């Protein structure tokens, strides 16, 4: 669910959502940890996780678009580097 | 299995004079013939090549027509030449591969059980590699087979000997690198790389524009694969990142300063050294 | 007195001048000076009581320093006012770099290997 | 003091209740850009002579 950007989350977070008190919810992201459904590490001291990979899923035909967008403003600035570096340097080579 | 294939000149200029002898007869598309070579490790060497009669119908793809005892006594008559060279595989100048390749591929494993298909472009238009090297495997799924013969892509190169690159460098005349330093460093390197990255990011657009609106197969590999690709992009954004960016910058502009000083020293003396020796040149005509 | 910081001299011998009247400058100047002030209080402060601009800006208790804090907005009253500064803009940013730096290097290259 | 403090002559700050100037410490300058300019201009020099 959360963005790429500021995947950090807290202990409170998970312990309001799977309906269980903070004292076990390590061990869960630990057994999340060892059957390598998602990679990632987890502090202790300032109860914070820092998530960094899950695994891919199926989905839907209208979510797909995002992705085709994403690249449709991807492609622009390999594009616009290539414009800028041939102009720059033109007479390095004709 | 195989690593890598190394492809001679000798071969593409085969490739090319086949295809123009055989097709100023008739409006002919595609060629087949086999290719010879030798095996060291998991790295494959092709050497020469000779054509075979081949014949295909438009109408369907299930038709097709090639001649054993011409391969048979072909290869036997090169064998009597030169005994290092053996069937490695076959190539087809198809501008994209077909559908009847699976066949062809089965019909000619007899000869040789790791057979491996290139594919040779006849006209390029771009500077990418006029050659693409294929092998088959089985493949495995869910639901529909337990098995399924499909091609499997394989790194190819362009290599040379010593004969071969003197042959190439007499016929290259015309054309030859201006210079070598950072200017074929820098052209032959970035900017080559950034039009083969717009080209593959404007493919990877053309097929996801084919989806959610046409024929629409959906796919789920390919979505995964997309995932992870938009899933592995870095954040240079972070602190930490620019402070070390900066470090390595400025750790390595000073040597750069240090040459030109150097080079402005070199420069002084060779100035000094042709005037003062110079200027005792024009006493001596009296 | 005026190039460099010191203020209190200024208005002091606004009050004293020996050669005539001079007051249709005095005043002008009177209203740049306050305005710079009131330009740097706003500065490198987060806390300060609402009588000592009182004191530092000549205008006593006429009313005018809650018409004059309207013309410049301030936040809160409590006796007291905040002030509020970023300046995190150019770091944190390599970005701007990465054109005019891969510019700098083009040239250094243009430069290095051209016959002249 | 404040004036000198608004050319960005210094980084300090001062409290007018209390009375003493704290100065700001923030050093650091090899992570900052600086020197590359400072080297950038001793190059351009070396390869224009």
């Amino acid at each position: 669910t959360r963005p790429a950007n500021h995947r950090q989350l807290t202990f409170e977070e998970i312990a309001k959502s799977a309906k269980i008190t903070v004292n076990e919810v390590e061990l869960l992201v630990m057994k999340a940890l060892s059957v390598g459904l998602v990679k990632g590490s987890i502090d202790e001291v300032d109860k914070r996780v820092h998530m960094t990979w899950v695994q891919p899923r199926v989905l839907d035909l209208q979510q797909i678009k995002g992705m085709k967008d994403r690249l449709e403003f991807w492609c622009t600035d390999v594009k616009s580097m290539e414009m800028l570096v041939e102009h720059q340097a033109h007479d390095i080579l004709t | 299995a195989v690593q890598k294939v190394v492809v001679h000149p000798l071969v593409l200029l085969s490739v090319v004079d086949h295809f123009n002898r055989i097709g100023k007869v008739g409006n002919q598309k595609r060629v087949v013939g086999v290719l010879l070579g030798s095996w060291q490790k998991k790295v494959l060497d092709v050497s020469n090549s000779f054509a075979v009669p081949f014949d295909e119908d438009d109408k369907d793809d299930s038709v097709w027509f090639l001649d054993h005892d011409y391969l048979e006594n072909m290869y036997g008559m090169f064998k009597k030449v030169n005994a290092r060279e053996r069937i490695v595989g076959w190539y087809h100048t198809g501008p994209k591969l077909h559908k009847n390749d699976i066949a062809i591929n089965e019909l000619m494993k007899r000869y040789c059980p790791n057979s491996v298909l290139v594919i040779i472009d006849v006209k390029p238009k771009d500077l990418g590699l006029p050659t693409e090297a294929y092998i088959s495997v089985e493949e495995v799924h869910d639901d529909g087979t337990p098995t399924s013969k499909t091609f499997e892509h394989v790194t190819s190169e362009i290599g040379a000997e010593e004969a071969e690159e003197v042959g190439v460098e007499h016929l290259l005349r015309d054309i030859k690198d201006t210079t070598v330093g950072t200017l074929s460093q820098r052209i032959t390197n970035q900017v080559h790389g950034l039009k083969g990255l717009n080209s593959k990011l404007l493919d990877i657009r053309s097929y996801l524009e084919k989806v959610a609106t046409g024929k629409l197969p959906i796919n789920h590999q390919i979505i995964y694969q997309l995932q992870d690709v938009f899933n592995l992009l870095p954040d240079v954004s972070l602190q930490e990142f620019v402070k070390a960016f900066y470090l390595k910058t400025n750790d390595q502009m000073v040597v750069v300063y240090l040459a030109s000083l150097i080079r402005s020293v070199v420069a002084l003396h060779n100035l000094i050294n042709n005037k003062i020796a110079n200027r005792d040149a024009e006493k001596k005509e009296g | 007195y005026l190039m460099e910081g010191s203020y209190n001299k200024v208005f002091l011998a606004k009050g004293n001048i020996p050669a005539e009247s001079y007051t249709f400058f005095i005043d002008i100047l009177l209203d740049t000076i306050r305005d710079e002030i009131a330009g740097c209080i706003e500065k490198a402060y987060e806390k300060i009581l609402f009588t000592e601009a009182t004191r530092i800006l000549f205008f006593n208790t006429p009313k005018k320093m809650t018409d004059y804090a309207k013309k410049r907005g301030w936040v809160l009253g409590p006796n007291n006012y905040y002030s509020f500064a970023s300046q995190q803009q150019k770091p944190e940013d390599t970005t701007i770099p990465s054109t005019e730096l891969a510019k700098q290097v083009i040239e250094y290259a243009r430069q290095l290997e051209m016959i002249v | 003091v404040a004036k000198a403090i608004r050319d960005g002559v210094i980084e300090a700050s001062i409290n007018h209740e209390k009375g003493y100037v704290q100065s700001k410490e923030m050093i650091d300058i090899y992570s900052t850009r600086e020197p590359q300019l400072a080297f950038h201009q001793r190059i351009s020099f070396c390869l224009d002579i």
